[PDB]
Parts: structure tokens; C-alpha cells; sequence
């Protein structure tokens, strides 16, 4: 999986995500990546989400909405939904991997619970920001 | 807030161990160049939704992550791909599963939101659909590498 | 305080009283299976998945036997079964060769690594699980054909 | 599409979902029915639903989820959260349909936005109730 989640000048929020699966997958199975709410979400009034990881699990968390009901309804920080989700309800659930989340104030957070995830962010006009470690 | 992008290519067992500097090198240039093309293109006033896009689109091309080109192998040794996105102004998203002629997977699941009344489409219907509005079919070899096909072997016995 | 809820679709809804009637007594019938299910105390698992079963059965609703016909006078159906006790769900999506889609998702949440499989792998999967093959002129009927043409 | 929820005597909840799409669909097109959190999703803590309508809305929304999330983060009511997604949130997206829903304190909800929907529901041994138009 690879994905890109953006907040663009005009406020607008966006996600995206694509994969090729599982090393020695069965054909004609379908994880996370493509489920609006479990790979990918976005909604201007919270957040863009992209997702990586056990696809099974991704799903049965719909961890990509999650983020987003729990800033919209809950009144959790963009800090805060990203810890609930990723370090205590994944991994819960046998969950391993990560996301990428952006707010609709221009909040950024790359949470995994693995070894690594190969990650970069920016603001416009700014110097990136990569990552492969903890 | 300041326009802003984020982008991955993947979570896992990604060890210190594992690499040279050179070698964490070669994704750091790959993940550097993509997050720059996205913030000129912010800068530059262009949309969160064409941002994405694009993004996606070049970590599909590049070969060391596991999406388009670099897929990894299916047990029959095939490829079959996957891909979403989603706008956060319209709530409008499009998705296919299950694609194997398509090069880039997320242009076709941006065509499928732009250009029909549904999210999901899978399989030959998903292809024959974005070729009838002028997508090119590829054969699947396209997106074959020797890491990801040594990465398969590893995982399994010969028969 | 068990409890059971059943649909057979909504939408545009014309029809004398003895049609309508089939239709209370098809829900009455099914509503009334479960119940007496959930008070031997049988799981909500099995209630679920054998009142769609017996929905899938009925010609009157939009599943399994009586299932609506593509643009290509085909048919394609699809079904998700979840257990909120292990939170595990089963899902297959375009298949026309299996009689009981329900009963396939649940074999997809009970032998697979995935939630969803769809087409001719999610097909072979239940096959070789032990599950029937059927040709699908068997979901065909005039009524669903004639609401095609007027769709047209 | 047909489906069905339940409570049973030792509490658990679970959802099914089965269907075959719209008359005259393009193939290979997948709606609400078989993706969790769009046409189906059960848990023991918060509810069980099954939906029926418009696929891609009911996808867009996450329908079936956003009823526990409403529950769950937002502090409604089952019946609350029934209204709140099916007279309101759907039609904002061009969405008709309806769906059902039972949570874990036994209230259950059957709401519609269309001319009619296919129903039923009881209380195990009692007289159940069956219903067509509004
Ligand atoms: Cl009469
Ligand atoms: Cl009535
Ligand atoms: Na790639
Ligand atoms: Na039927």
C-alpha cells in the first residue's frame, strides 16, 4: 500500500490510496485499500486519512472513518483520535500498521504501531519532513 | 491552516539491520521527490484532490513501493491491484478492486468518481470501462520486479 | 428482551390487497422463524443468517431467488454477514453462481484471512468448501423481467 | 436487497445483508450490501444495522457505522441517530432508502425515506408487527 492525503489552499481536504496486496495472496481478495472509511476517507468538516496494514482488521475497525467520527462527534484532538486508534484499538484486534491523517486546520499526524512506515510530509513553501524508523 | 501534504509507502517490519545509509538513501530521494511535486503544487494554488492524485500516481510509477509498478505477486505469480480516493468537499469517492491492464489504479478510481454515477467497480468491468474512455491496457508483466518476485519465493516451497 | 428486525427493501412502492398480502405473509412467516429461534435460545448469529437465507428463497424480495436483472439481463448479487460478539464479518460481491450468498459471506467471515471476495475466486472458494454450483437462470422471474423492460 | 438484525438471550448482536443491486445496474458496479460499515455492521457493545437504498450514498455516508458512531461519540439516542442519518444525511447526498437497526439495550428502529419498505420485527414470544407503506 501507498497513499497521500492534502489540505489545499481553498480549505479542501483530500485522500488517496492504492496497493498491490500481500506477498502470495489468494486472487480475488479485497482488503482496505479501496473501502471508503477502512483504507481511505475525507471530509472537509474533519479530516483526510490514508491507511497501511492488516487489511482484515483495517476493515472491521473502519479505522479511516474512526478518526474522523471520533474528532467530528467525540471532540478528540487530530493527536489524540490517532493515539486511540492506532496504538490501543488496531492492535486490540490483531491490527498491525498505520495512517497518514490531516485536520481541517492544517494538523498533520503519521501514527504506526510496526518496526517503521515510509513516510514524508510539507507545508507549501516549507523544507519535507521523511521518515522510515520509530 | 498552511496548505499541506502527507504521503506513505507502507507500514511493516522495516528493520535498521536491514539496509546501508545508500540504501535508505534511495527511499528517502523516492519519498523527497514526490512530497516536493505536492507542495509546489499547493503552493501554487492547485486542489487537495488533484494533489493526491498526482502523489499516488508517483508512488504507483516508483518501483520500490507496492502499488502499480512493484505490486507485489499473487500465489499465481500475477498481480491484481487496488485503489481509492475520496474529496472532501463533494464527499463524491471513486474505487477499483481486482485490476490487473490498468498502469495506474488510482487514475481509473478518479475516472470512476468523475465520470459515472458510482464508488466501486471490480475486475474486467472495472478495466473495460476506463478503456472505453481511453485508458490504455497493459499487460500485468509491466509491474514484475526481482526484489518483490525474490520476496515471493522466500515466502513459500517450490513444488 | 430478544428481538429480531427484517427488510425486503425500500423504495417506490398500484397493488391490489391480495398482492400486498403475499408480502405480509412472506415477512409474517420469516419474522416469525426467528422469533421462536432467539426463544429456544439460539445465537443471533444463526437468526440472521437463516432469516436472509429464507429472504434469499423468496421470489418476492431483491436476493437470491427473485434477485433484479443487470443491463445485460444478467444476474450479479452480493452479501455481508457480521458477529458483533468477535467482530468478524464475511463478504462476497458479484457472484452469480452460488444459490445462497449470505451462506457463502458466512463461510468468507468463518475460512478466509479477508472480509470480502468477490466473482469467480470468491465462487471456487465456497466450492471448495463443500458449497453447491448453480447455473443462474435459477434467481430468473417474469416479474423482475418486466420491471426491466420498464426500466428500459 | 433483504437483511436482518438480533439481539439474543445472552446479548449478542449480529447482521445480515443480501442482495441482487439496482434493475438495469452496469455489471461489475458494487453498492452499499456488501461493504461493512456501508450496508452491514454488528457489535456487541453498540448496535446491528442493515441498509437498503442508493449504493454509493449509503457507501459515501458509511451509514450502517455512522449510526454506532452517532451513538457511541455523539451521545444520541438509537432512534435519534436513526433520523439524523436517514432523513437528513442521505437526501443531502441524493440518497433514498431505509434500514434497520437493533442496539444492545433491545430499542429497535426500522426508518425509511421512501414510499415504503418491505418489514418486520418482535419481541421473542410476543405477536410480531409487519409493515409495506409509512
Ligand atoms: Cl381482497
Ligand atoms: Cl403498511
Ligand atoms: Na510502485
Ligand atoms: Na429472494
Amino acid at each position: 500500500t501507498v497513499g497521500a492525503v492534502a489540505l489545499d489552499l481553498d480549505g479542501n481536504l483530500a485522500a488517496a490510496t492504492s496497493t498491490g496486496g500481500m506477498t502470495n495472496k489468494l486472487p480475488c481478495t479485497v482488503g482496505a485499500a479501496p473501502l471508503v472509511g477502512a483504507g481511505c476517507y475525507a471530509n472537509n468538516a474533519s479530516v483526510a486519512v490514508s491507511c497501511t496494514g492488516t487489511g482484515e482488521v483495517f476493515i472491521r475497525a473502519l479505522a479511516a472513518y474512526d478518526i474522523a467520527a471520533l474528532m467530528d462527534y467525540g471532540g478528540l484532538s487530530l493527536a489524540e483520535a490517532c493515539e486511540r486508534v492506532v496504538m490501543e484499538k488496531l492492535p486490540a484486534l490483531g491490527g498491525s500498521g498505520g495512517l497518514i491523517a490531516i485536520d481541517h486546520e492544517g494538523n498533520v499526524a503519521l501514527p504506526f504501531n510496526t518496526e517503521g512506515m515510509y513516510r514524508a510530509w510539507g507545508y507549501a513553501g516549507d523544507t519535507p519532513t521523511t521518515g522510515i524508523y520509530r | 491552516g498552511k496548505a499541506v501534504i502527507a504521503i506513505h509507502g507502507g507500514a511493516g517490519a522495516i528493520s535498521r539491520a536491514q539496509m546501508s545509509l545508500q540504501q535508505e538513501l534511495r527511499y528517502i530521494e523516492a519519498l523527497s521527490a514526490i512530497v516536493e511535486t505536492g507542495q509546489k503544487m499547493l503552493e501554487a494554488g492547485e486542489s487537495a484532490l488533484d494533489v493526491v492524485t498526482e502523489a499516488v500516481r508517483l508512488l504507483e510509477e516508483c518501483p520500490l513501493f507496492n502499488a502499480g509498478i512493484g505490486a507485489v505477486f499473487t500465489r499465481d505469480e500475477t498481480h491484481e491491484l487496488d485503489a481509492c480516493v475520496m474529496d472532501g468537499n463533494t464527499l463524491k469517492a471513486g474505487a477499483v478492486a481486482g485490476v490487473s491492464h490498468l498502469r495506474n489504479p488510482v487514475l481509473a478510481a478518479r475516472l470512476v468518481m468523475e465520470q459515472s454515477p458510482h464508488v466501486m467497480m471490480i475486475g474486467e468491468g472495472a478495466e473495460n470501462f476506463a478503456f472505453a474512455r481511453g485508458m490504455e491496457r497493459v499487460s500485468p508483466e509491466i509491474f514484475s520486479t526481482s526484489l518483490r518476485y525474490e520476496q515471493l519465493l522466500a515466502a513459500r516451497k517450490e513444488g
